[PDB]
């Protein structure tokens, strides 16, 4: 699918495209993005080790730092795209009177005549 | 081009962080300054930084950037909350309606200003 | 257009059933319009009148 | 006329919404204050009292 | 989002820019290609042919 393609996509164009799809297509995209999220989080775990190893000891440290900084920008797009999946999902679970006040029967005419 | 003007062309980061090769215009030179100062910041540091450099940013948008600050009447910096319904409607026509071609640039912008005038009627009328 | 008629013209005689079994024509339909959408005269006769012959469905269709 | 001279005959009606006012006192122009108070009162009172 | 959204069209429609100022606008251009962008309002025939005719010119010389 064109949604969740391992690179960051603009949200407003996703927020429209998500509307005109089938429910099984949304579940396929939702599965695809979560796999993309686990791919970056296991990537950031590996980048986290090479930070903590060299932080224990400044060339080839800033290049690790903007690599994990860049992954947070792409990951910020993923959970924003997952947030649009949640909002599209929740839109599809909505779609005696003795006073002569009423009838003035003191008068001969009021009865029915 | 990743650092400074090279032949009057720089690189510039998109909404998605894709590099774009733009001509380093005064707007683009302002764009690049915001990429290095504001947009690179994490989510918790974003809002306080805007409230500190408030008057700076607005001044630069009205002078340099192709999308100016909305809440400016007669070249005085205001906020949307500190405008009149009148001043907004005047400002809307000033940017969305073209004096040279005597037409709304896009029909959607007419609709937008139209709905806002309806909203004004809706707010102020007493009876139906 | 594909929807809007340029000229609607509807005419024909108006006969009344006499007691003597044969009809006589003593009435003319004379409708003539410009840019219209539908035939007013016919839709009037559908609802208010009836055809000569009325189709009547069976309760259950029969495979012959 | 189809739905072209019986659906384009309908106008657009506007529903009112709540403009709650603070009911600050209406301040008249100066000449519409001087008629009310006698003229001798000008600079007579201590406004700190 | 507000700052970056829909930032391309202004280059071709200066009449909608604040005071018709190019210097406000995002105009996208390659750094290397810019050293050959000199001639304003050159017909697309004369540009593209001049490169194609240039190819033939040299290809004839070297091999034919």
């Amino acid at each position: 699918s064109a949604g969740g393609i391992r690179r960051p996509i603009q949200i407003e164009e996703f927020k429209t495209a998500i509307s005109g799809m089938s429910d099984m297509e949304l579940a396929q995209i939702k599965t695809e993005i979560e796999n993309s999220i686990n791919h970056l989080q296991r990537s950031n775990a590996r980048l986290g080790k090479y930070i903590a190893k060299l932080e224990g000891a400044s060339g080839d440290l800033a290049l690790y730092k903007d690599s994990v900084r860049e992954n947070e920008i792409v990951l910020n797009n993923y959970n924003e795209r997952v947030d649009a999946l949640e909002q599209e999902t929740v839109y599809r679970k909505t779609g005696v009177d003795m006073d002569n006040s009423n009838v003035d029967v003191v008068t001969p005419n009021s009865i029915f005549i | 081009t990743y650092k400074k003007p090279t032949g009057g062309i720089v690189t510039v980061r998109s909404e998605m962080g894709e590099p774009i090769h733009k001509i380093a215009t005064r707007g683009v030179m302002l764009w690049k300054e915001f990429d290095e100062t504001i947009f690179n910041l994490p989510k918790n540091k974003l809002v306080p930084t805007l409230e500190a450099k408030r008057d700076y940013i607005i001044s630069r948008l009205n002078a340099d950037f192709q999308k100016p600050w909305f809440a400016t009447v007669n070249g005085q910096a205001r906020d949307l909350a500190t405008m009149t319904y009148e001043e907004v409607a005047k400002r809307l026509v000033e940017l969305m309606f073209i004096r040279s071609t005597n037409s709304w640039f896009d029909v959607t912008w007419r609709t937008f200003t139209g709905d806002f005038l309806r909203r004004v009627e809706e707010r102020f009328t007493k009876s139906k | 257009n594909a929807n809007i008629f340029s000229s609607v013209k509807c005419f024909g005689p108006i006969k009344v059933e006499l007691p003597t079994k044969e009809t006589v024509e003593i009435g003319i339909v004379d409708y003539e319009a410009g840019a219209s959408h539908g035939n007013p005269v016919v839709d009037f006769l559908k609802r208010n009148g009836s055809t000569l012959e009325q189709k009547v469905n069976l309760e259950n269709p029969i495979p012959i | 006329n189809g739905n072209s001279a019986d659906a384009a005959y309908a106008q657009v009606e506007i529903q009112p919404r709540a403009n709650i006012q603070l009911d600050f006192p209406e301040l008249k122009p100066y000449k519409q204050v001087k008629q009310i108070a006698p003229a001798e009162l000008e600079g007579l009172l201590d406004l700190e009292r | 989002i507000f700052f970056k959204k829909d930032s391309l069209w202004q280059s071709e429609h200066l009449e909608a820019v604040v005071d018709q100022d190019v210097q406000r606008t995002c105009i996208l251009h390659g750094p290397v290609a810019a050293q050959f962008t000199k001639v304003i309002d050159e017909p697309i025939k004369s540009i593209m042919d001049g490169i194609h005719d240039g190819h033939i010119k040299k290809l004839l010389h070297q091999y034919y």
